[PDB]
């Protein structure tokens, strides 16, 4: 304790049989090393690797807003585009990586001649202030896709006299409006222009020619899978959006059928998933249903596309003398100068912003959920069998949390029946799991919840989450 | 001709920046964005952090360099308190601090070497606790062999990492010459009023982490040459360096990361080399993981030397503090250091052991340096070659008990917790040395342990 001896202690130490040991001793550090470095490099080497990464385009990342015309999203008055440029800060708040906006050329009858999509109607705006409205959108990361119907205010939607005139006006405004610097381009009621198939074609070489960015939007009002298919053989880059999609109002297995059908017969490929082409969820659902599809669409494979009003539930048969397509946006209690009491208070953006059994609260949260999240941005969509009326599947991609999405269309309560049985191995759900949201408020959140005991009161869904499983 | 000195101004450098940079710059710059939002406000946060982190470490150089004995921050506090106050955090140190930041810095680097193998994937811990078991091991023979070869590889980790901070800089600084800028000329982008009730107190909190070893070298001198001229100038050499390194590299960061996509991240500093180099990437996450080796080296060398000089009060058993003749190294104090980060490889998270004591630093800061008034208030004669301006020493206080009820106030359970932790470890102290004159049952014991670990390590008692 006090200090050994300094010389004793070094001459005592040199006995031959003890020398050698500290000798053995260190050679038995050098080689239990040398066995533990060759350990770690065996178990490095066997180990399964990183799959890969899709390298998705700008569109695969979000949702897209549908816009139809900027008179109602505004209001009365500021009908120009540089008003956007005051509420794409409330987009930005949506999280929405898209903005279809709507028709600007030139349009007042049915005529040929003096309607050209050239250039901007007067009483929209400018070409300047439609410049400063895409250089605001790039600073706030928000890409533009315009539209080019030639004519929208007519029954006939396509000019249904010669179509060589307003196939050439296409081709010459498309690089005219790509230098001008918009992202993508939709054309809308693509049954009317004959032929459609080789057009559609040609639009979408001419667009992916110019650049690896960009997008071409098709919309057409046929529900029958069949012609959807063909129109999808010549060219495949496609986005087409269609009314396939509801075909219903009264059923829960048609739905979950419909999606199955097509993402086999398109061969589990990217697809956009639509209620419509210019149309909201409440003109085909009642005021029940809006939860249930707002959860389903931000889950399902694809780009999903919604209209404006879409998120506070706006609905069209509960205002009187209101268009039936493009009612005006209820921004606050002064929607209209009249009836003051029509209107309620969770009408209203700000009167929905912070309740939160509100339906822009989940709108928010589930677009936040889909935007970041890598396994609902391209995971692998597997659905399996379910009760009579749940519409059940999993989203996983290599090795992220697994998304577990479970609906109940009927109208009234029943447990689960989870059960797969036909899933591989890999991504089998476990007994317990995690929970994120509930469509309808009287549960809990954020807890693990036993997936044996799972209970659903009409029109309800679980958004239930697992991590990666050895 | 001398036992062991042989550290200059141009190594004490190495020492210090290389205990500052670790993985707090690459791993985790995105909680002072996260705070604040505005790039403006996080480069004034960083500023002020840095001046903070100046104004402590001109102090504790002072405090040193008047009381030139190793083993700082326990020396001033044996020297001021007494023996039961430098027991209680020497023996917290030993047991729950100063070999838990060597293991988190190893398995950094360990994940950060093997991140080109699995970019995407996470990397298995079977082969990620491996890698820093056989960083610390060989550090320790390293280090047990000789010193000069341990200031050397320290001085060459330290080049690297200044290399590497040089090259992203440089990076960064050729893409701002170019025709895009991305910065917030026109209007700000965020004005960050108060996220819940932090309208700035949270970013010094998350701001001072990048820092820590603006005080280490001072648990290595008397090693020194010529303490009293190289100590204060190795200071001052080493952090307004870091601190200017450290906002550069921040603006940088926000001048060619958006800020959206660089928020939600969670294994930043390879986004950047992805998206800049392209090809060969790995060039920026590897070497970025070299840096951290460097630095458990630096910490492991000052372990040693806390664990050499409090066996020499007789707080720890008299077979350490036992150099190895022909070699001059502390061998027993090196073991027992390894041993002991080691021993810490088998607690399966890493958010634990500690986050309990982030106050405790906060604390002892403050409690060595109320040292310093109360000597200056006692014995007003000792040697003092350098002086700063005075009053300062009382606004470290201040601030030091500022944060310490910030971090109070922000989590008060796992203070709490630490501070049982802290408190319970008195008896060890109490049934342990006061309990002289034992029996010849236990004594002559330890004594046989102890000579037959001098026989087995071939060591020598200090000479004077
Ligand atoms: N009471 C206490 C005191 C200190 C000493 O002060 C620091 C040291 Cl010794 C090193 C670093 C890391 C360095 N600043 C970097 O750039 O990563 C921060 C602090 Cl506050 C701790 O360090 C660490 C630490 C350092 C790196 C990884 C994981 C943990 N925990 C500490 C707890
Ligand atoms: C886009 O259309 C172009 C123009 O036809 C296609 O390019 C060639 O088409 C001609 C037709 O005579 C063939 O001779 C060539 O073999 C085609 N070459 C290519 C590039 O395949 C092209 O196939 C179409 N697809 C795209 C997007 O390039
Ligand atoms: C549509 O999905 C069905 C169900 O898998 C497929 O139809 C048969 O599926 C079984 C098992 O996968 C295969 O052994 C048969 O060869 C499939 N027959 C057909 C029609 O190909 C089918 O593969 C999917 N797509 C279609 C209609 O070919
Ligand atoms: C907005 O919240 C009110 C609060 O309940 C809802 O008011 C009910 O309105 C429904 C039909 O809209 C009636 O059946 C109830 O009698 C109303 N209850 C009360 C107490 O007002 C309203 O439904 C909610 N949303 C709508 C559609 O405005």
């Amino acid at each position: 304790f006090t200090g050994l001896s300094k010389e004793e202690l070094l001459k005592v130490a040199g006995s031959p049989g003890w020398v050698r040991t500290r000798w053995a001793l260190l050679l038995l550090f050098w080689l239990g090393w040398l066995g533990m470095l060759a350990g770690a490099v065996v178990i490095i080497v066997r180990a399964p690797r990183c799959r890969e990464l899709p390298a998705q385009k700008w569109w695969h990342t979000g949702a897209l807003y549908r816009i139809g015309d900027l008179q109602a999203f505004q209001g009365h008055g500021a009908g120009n585009l540089a008003g956007l440029k005051g509420r794409l800060d409330y987009l930005s708040s949506l999280k929405v990586k898209g903005l279809v906006l709507g028709p600007i050329h030139k349009n007042q009858k049915d005529d040929v001649a003096q309607t050209d999509l050239l250039q901007i109607d007067p009483n929209f705006g400018s070409k300047e202030d439609f410049d400063s409205l895409l250089q605001s959108a790039k600073k706030k990361s928000i890409r533009v896709i315009l539209d080019l119907t030639p004519n929208y205010r007519g029954e006939n939607s396509w000019f249904s006299t010669q179509v060589d005139t307003v196939a050439t006006k296409v081709k010459d405004a498309l690089e005219f409006w790509l230098q001008a610097g918009v992202d993508g381009f939709q054309v809308r009621d693509i049954e009317n222009l004959k032929d459609a198939s080789s057009f559609l074609a040609e639009w979408q070489n001419i667009t992916k020619g110019f650049s690896e960015d960009r997008l071409l939007i098709a919309g057409t009002n046929s529900s029958d899978l069949q012609q959807i298919l063909s129109l999808l053989e010549s060219n495949k880059d496609l986005l087409l959006t269609s009314s396939y999609l509801s075909d219903s109002g009264s059923t829960g297995e048609h739905t979950k059928s419909l999606v199955t059908q097509y993402l086999n017969a398109t061969g589990n490929r990217w697809c956009s998933w639509s209620l419509s082409q210019a149309r909201l969820l409440t003109s085909f659902l009642p005021a029940q249903l809006l939860r249930l599809y707002q959860l389903m669409l931000f889950t399902l494979p694809g780009t999903p596309v919604f209209s404006y009003g879409d998120e506070i539930g706006l609905d069209a048969a509960a205002l009187p003398g209101q268009p039936m397509e493009a009612p005006v946006m209820l921004w606050d209690e002064s929607s209209f100068p009249d009836i003051p009491g029509a209107v309620s208070a969770n009408m209203t953006v700000k009167g929905q912003s912070e309740d939160p059994g509100s339906l822009l609260s989940l709108f928010r949260r589930l677009s936040d959920q889909r935007s970041k999240e890598r396994s609902l941005l391209h995971g692998d969509f597997h659905a399996f069998s379910a009760g009579p009326g749940l519409f059940s599947y999993i989203r996983h991609w290599d090795q992220n949390e697994r998304f577990l999405v479970v609906l109940n269309f009927g109208d009234v309560g029943l447990s689960a029946g989870l059960q797969a049985s036909d899933l591989p191995a890999s991504a089998s759900l476990p007994a317990k799991a995690d929970l994120l949201l509930s469509t309808q408020p009287g549960r809990e959140e954020g807890s693990p919840l036993e997936l044996e005991r799972l209970k659903l009161e009409p029109h309800e869904g679980l958004l239930l989450r697992f991590p990666y499983a050895a | 001709v001398t036992l062991q000195r042989n550290i200059t101004l141009l190594n004490g450098v190495a020492i210090i920046v290389g205990t500052i940079i670790g993985s707090g710059i690459f791993v985790t710059p995105t909680g002072v964005l996260k705070e604040a939002g505005s790039p403006g406000l996080a480069l004034v946060v960083w500023a002020a952090c840095g001046v903070f982190s100046i104004v402590g470490a001109l102090c504790y150089a002072e405090l040193g360099t008047t009381i030139s004995k190793s083993g700082g921050d326990y020396a001033y506090m044996l020297e001021v308190y007494g023996s039961l106050p430098a027991f209680l955090k020497l023996w917290i140190e030993l047991l729950i601090i100063r070999p838990s930041s060597q293991y988190i810095v190893a398995l950094v680097f360990a994940t950060y070497l093997l991140k080109p193998l699995f970019p995407t994937c996470p990397v298995p811990e079977e082969a990620a606790k491996l890698v820093a078991c056989l960083c610390v091991l060989l550090l320790t023979a390293v280090n047990c062999y000789s010193v000069k070869a341990a200031t050397r590889v320290q001085d060459a980790f330290a080049a690297a990492k200044l290399l590497a901070l040089a090259l992203i800089i440089l990076l960064g600084f050729v893409q701002i010459g170019k025709g895009d800028v991305s910065n917030l000329d026109p209007n700000f982008s965020f004005e960050g009023t108060k996220l819940d009730v932090g309208n700035i107190v949270l970013a010094l909190y998350s701001g001072l982490f990048a820092y820590g070893g603006w005080n280490y070298l001072n648990f290595v001198t008397e090693e020194m040459i010529n303490p009293y001229r190289n100590l204060p100038l190795a200071i001052i050499i080493s952090l307004p360096i870091v601190t200017l390194v450290y906002v550069l590299t921040n603006l940088a960061y926000f001048t060619t990361l958006s800020t959206e996509q660089m928020l939600s991240s969670e294994a930043v500093a390879v986004d950047f080399g992805n998206y800049h180099l392209g090809v060969m990437s790995w060039i920026i996450p590897v070497f970025v993981g070299l840096s951290c080796f460097g630095s458990v080296n630096g910490s492991l060398f000052t372990s040693s030397r806390l664990f050499f000089v409090g066996s020499r009060e007789g707080h720890l058993p008299s077979i350490l503090s036992m150099i190895h003749p022909q070699l001059l190294t502390p061998v027993p104090s090196l073991v027992f250091t390894c041993v002991m980060t080691l021993l810490y490889a088998f607690s399966k998270d890493i958010f634990s052991v500690i986050n309990f004591f982030s106050f405790f630093n906060w604390l002892c800061v403050a409690l060595a340096i109320i040292g310093m008034i109360w000597l200056r208030h006692r014995k007003p004669e000792l040697e003092r070659p350098i002086k700063v301006n005075l009053a300062l020493p009382v606004f470290f206080i201040l601030a030091c008990l500022f944060l310490i009820a910030v971090s109070f106030w922000k989590t008060p359970v796992e203070c709490g917790i630490g501070f049982t932790i802290i408190l319970s470890g008195l008896p060890v102290y109490f049934f342990g040395v006061w309990w002289k004159n034992k029996p010849k049952w236990l004594l002559q014991g330890i004594f046989s342990t102890t000579v037959l670990c001098q026989k087995l390590m071939q060591v020598v008692p200090q000479e004077t």
